[PDB]
């Protein structure tokens, strides 16, 4: 009978890292074995 | 025989830690939302020439809600003073019941225990809490808190979960501003008499009813005025999202029909709000 | 235009709670306008107030106030109607009977309640009073009441309030609605306040009245209204005690010895007088004070119970008292701008002399023109 | 309380009784009027004929004037749209209204509620002008009436209540000794005592011969023969003609009426007509047009209420607009404005 | 004299949602006290010709 | 709160044990504290039929 409001927070609580990608020398292959 | 309109108090409020919490506002008495418990791990690093896959594991979607308390009270008169007195108590006890609650609630959302009343973040204990090193002193192994310990604490907050405030007694800054090098200097505030920076860019927000572990202002510690190791320094936290306070309405207030004898009329008042800790992994609890 | 947000919200919260349907008199206010209406001298006042007013001649007409260029007689036609029915009420039922029912209640209550029933464009059909004794309203969320509730149980016409209600594009209703004029009182309170009734600082004159009126209906019959209370002593031989009564009493008049003096030989009989003088039984001048009270209360001169004190009691309590908040209240709601409901002031039979003299001095004056030489005294054009 | 609900209810009902309109005020030295658009002096001439639904300027005119009595003061709310046109006027509850000053001094905003309420309305100095200097927002009033020792806001209140809490204890305390007198006090005459020998049995026929005389007896109008031992009857006075103290309750009602300003006749034509032009014009009319005229529109426009409307004085603008017809030493123009009628 | 308000009592309690009814708590204490002034005065006299 | 009113539910269940307790009072009722109903006065005049 007690309809719960539903609010609109989501809450993560999660972490990730850094990224060491953009400091890497970058390059672009086309096929499997260079 | 010269009654003054003088109205001398002297009472304290403290400071408030409300605009640091994240604020939601409320209309029915139940609300209900969602947490991400784990992502989970989604593919490997599978060989090649393998007509295959592999499901991997999926993640996890929890469904929390939490309910908000109330808070009420009575005060009634005798309604024979009230109408020849010089004053208006009614008027003065308005502002003395939202005085209550302001003082009340502020400090049940910081130390609330469980039932009836929201769990604050110290009584929760799910704050990972750093503790100091004792020093050595003739032998003996008092414990301290030194200025080295104060930008560790603050420094060591990870970095991706965002820019974070702290909170401590005035008198742990005090200590802060007062502390000595080897022979005379102070650390802070070479030779100006004061050591008084803005605070705000600091991110250091002050108050004054936190646990104060300098007992007094009397516990530096040298002797028998060691920190009694076991007490609340400081605390940090990013406050927007470690910690919630919900309102639904506010004060309200009600003359009570019934129950006034003709003697003594009788006001109601109450109020219902409440909070709840979101995910207590933003924000650690500095302790001696 | 209309912003919907009054500051009348301050009762709503915990005061008042919404949804209720209250009734808008107290049940001792009705009680006590109910018994007030047998005292001789509350009834002698009020149905004299409802009298002079129920002599009042309506006509709708343009207002003098008419800065509204933009006229609001939507039709030209609905205010006909509107002129018909103010004159001719629903069937069984004149204007005058509505002017003294309505002035009545609002004399006893301090309200004014109606109905219409707007045929379905903005053309009145006719009008009924409502009973204020059992007439229940409904509020809603902000600050002002949505529907009346008129009936206990069976009859439960949730009738809108002119406020909302079903409009045409001008403005005015489609549907039914109610009025409901109210008289303000202290601290605001539009409509959550206490009635406005001179029978509110009546109530201990009156139970004087009563208690002082009964004290004196009572001491005329149980009072003795003999005199000559004579007495005899212990020998007289009762035979002969008779025919000394017999003596006495056949003295009346038309008795055999009627007028003739009364001789006793021997024995001494004593007769005395009683005084009985029983005339200020009612207590006159505590009476006469209370009348002067209850009848001060209602805006009565007390010569009324001359002329000039005649004059007064028109222009001074009856007009800005009974005729003008049922005007302006009938002219908010019953018609647009520009035009609203007007009584004229010369059928009042006591005022036709002074009109008449402010007229007669007005036309010898110069400096001014003949248009505001007419709307001074009426005469709007 | 029956002759001061009597005294307010009168005033109410007399100031109620005027008729507004907006118009060019006398004191024109202001050629660059304030009436900023001549529409919002055409909505404002709406409003103060018709405020906020469900109630009319005269019911205003009532209000305010009440509370002005009892309290001293008047505080009103409006909703200005956007361009200085005024779209409702509400007015406030004194009792529960409270209000905040600023450092300097004067009150900035009003609170109208204790809880829920909390309508932090501002007052009409610190409120979102227009570039002309009208208001945009809503704002209040707050007229008030002058005190000693200054204190424009900070002061006391002024109201005639603060001098008849004397008389009217003593008025309530008599009238209860008059209705509590009234109940109480036997309303019997001929109080009829035997003596001691009398032998009950005949002493009764004593008491029903004395009783069946009354109006429905067998003996009324005759006489009373006892034959032997004397009975006495006493006839009590039972005054009962000044349980209410007429001399010390008439001075009473006097004091508790003339604090308010009002002839005791009212309670001839010539007090009807002191009555408005003496207490009624220069403490209600004046003060309410004044507050109204001071921060309502711009300079050169303000509010007004027709004198002719007073019924009372009708004869006397009458005759005085006679007399100065003869009068030659004096242009059309000033023989008009003397007794109103502008230009 | 002069007003010396002492303590604002505790008002509220954060009740449970189901009683109808609050409960009592502590009042407040005002402390009408006064206090007085003090005066000063002295004196000082001259001749008239030594003062010409 | 609780969706379903409940407020006009009960109004509704108090009109309504009302009204077929007053319809049972008329007929049956007792003497004291309800009205005298025609059935349990028994001064109609009544037929029987025989077996």
């Amino acid at each position: 009978f007690f309809t719960p409001q539903v609010l609109a927070l989501e809450v993560d609580c999660n972490i990730e890292c850094a990224s060491l990608l953009d400091l890497y020398g970058q390059i672009e292959v086309s096929r499997s074995t260079f | 025989p010269q009654v003054l309109a003088l109205e001398v108090d002297c009472n304290i409020e403290c400071a408030s830690l409300l605009d640091l919490y994240g604020q939601i506002e409320v209309s029915r008495s139940t609300f209900t939302y969602m947490k991400i418990a784990d992502y989970g791990q989604l593919g490997e690093y599978t060989c090649d020439a393998k007509c295959d896959a592999e499901f991997g594991e999926p993640g996890n979607i929890r469904h929390l809600e939490g309910k908000t308390y109330d808070y009420r009270g009575v005060f009634c008169f005798n309604r024979k003073n009230l109408q020849e007195a010089n004053y208006d108590f009614l008027s003065f006890m308005i502002g003395a019941a939202q005085r209550s609650h302001r003082i009340n609630r502020n400090q049940a959302l910081m130390i609330g225990k469980g039932v009836n009343e929201p769990k604050g973040w110290l009584t929760e204990n799910c704050f990972p809490v750093f503790q100091t090193l004792p020093v050595d002193v003739n032998g003996t192994s008092t414990p301290a808190f030194l200025a080295q310990d104060w930008r560790r604490f603050v420094t060591s907050f990870p970095a991706e979960y965002g820019e974070a405030r702290s909170v401590m007694h005035q008198n742990v800054f005090g200590y802060l501003a007062a502390m000595v090098d080897a022979n005379g200097r102070f650390l802070f505030g070479d030779g100006d008499l004061t050591f008084t920076p803005d605070l705000v860019r600091e991110r250091i927000r002050i108050s004054n009813c936190l646990p104060d572990p300098t007992e007094g202002n009397t516990k530096g510690g040298t002797g028998q005025d060691a920190f009694a190791a076991g007490s609340f320094v400081a605390a940090q936290a990013a406050w927007k999202t470690a910690f919630y306070a919900v309102e639904k309405r506010p004060m309200f207030f009600e003359q009570y029909e019934g129950g006034s004898s003709a003697w003594c009329v009788k006001y109601q008042f109450g109020a219902e709000d409440g909070g709840f800790v979101g995910c207590c992994e933003h924000g650690r609890i500095l302790q001696i | 235009p209309a912003p919907s947000a009054n500051p009348a919200k301050i009762f709503i919260r915990r005061f008042f709670s919404a949804g209720v349907a209250k009734n808008v008199v107290s049940y001792s206010n009705v009680m006590a306008a109910q018994r007030a209406m047998e005292h001789p001298v509350a009834f002698r006042c009020l149905d004299k107030l409802g009298l002079t007013v129920q002599s009042v001649k309506w006509d709708v007409g343009k207002d003098p106030q008419n800065t509204q260029v933009g006229d609001g007689g939507m039709s030209a036609s609905q205010r006909k109607a509107l002129q018909q029915i103010l004159q001719r009420p629903n069937p069984t039922m004149s204007g005058a009977q509505l002017r003294y029912s309505a002035a009545l209640s609002w004399a006893c209550f301090g309200r004014m309640a109606f109905k219409v029933s707007v045929m379905s464009d903005g053309s009145v059909n006719a009008i009924w009073p409502l009973g204020i004794p059992f007439l229940k309203q409904k509020f809603d969320r902000y600050g002002d009441v949505e529907s009346f509730q008129y009936g206990d149980e069976a009859g439960k016409e949730t009738i809108p309030s002119f406020t909302k209600v079903e409009k045409n594009d001008k403005g005015r209703p489609i549907k039914n609605y109610a009025f409901m004029i109210v008289k303000p009182s202290i601290n605001g309170a539009m409509n959550f306040d206490v009635q406005n009734t001179p029978l509110q600082a009546i109530g201990v004159p009156v139970a004087l009245y009563d208690a002082l009126m009964a004290r004196a209906i009572d001491s005329a019959d149980g009072t003795p209204n003999s005199k000559w209370l004579v007495t005899a002593s212990r020998d007289l031989d009762d035979g002969q005690a008779k025919e000394v009564k017999e003596g006495i009493e056949e003295t009346k008049p038309g008795g055999d010895n009627g007028g003739e003096i009364i001789f006793i030989a021997g024995t001494d009989v004593k007769v005395q007088e009683m005084k009985n003088d029983l005339s200020d039984i009612h207590s006159k001048v505590p009476l006469d004070d209370q009348a002067r009270t209850i009848a001060g209360n209602f805006g009565i001169p007390i010569a009324l119970l001359y002329d000039e004190s005649r004059k007064a009691f028109f222009e001074d309590t009856i007009e800005p008292g009974y005729l003008t908040p049922l005007e302006d209240g009938f002219s908010m709601f019953l018609c647009g701008a520009g035009y609203r409901v007007i009584f004229d002031r010369d059928s009042i039979p006591a005022l036709r002399k002074s009109r008449a003299d402010i007229a007669a001095t007005y036309d010898k004056v110069t400096f001014i023109t003949e248009e505001e030489k007419r709307e001074v005294t009426g005469w709007p054009a």
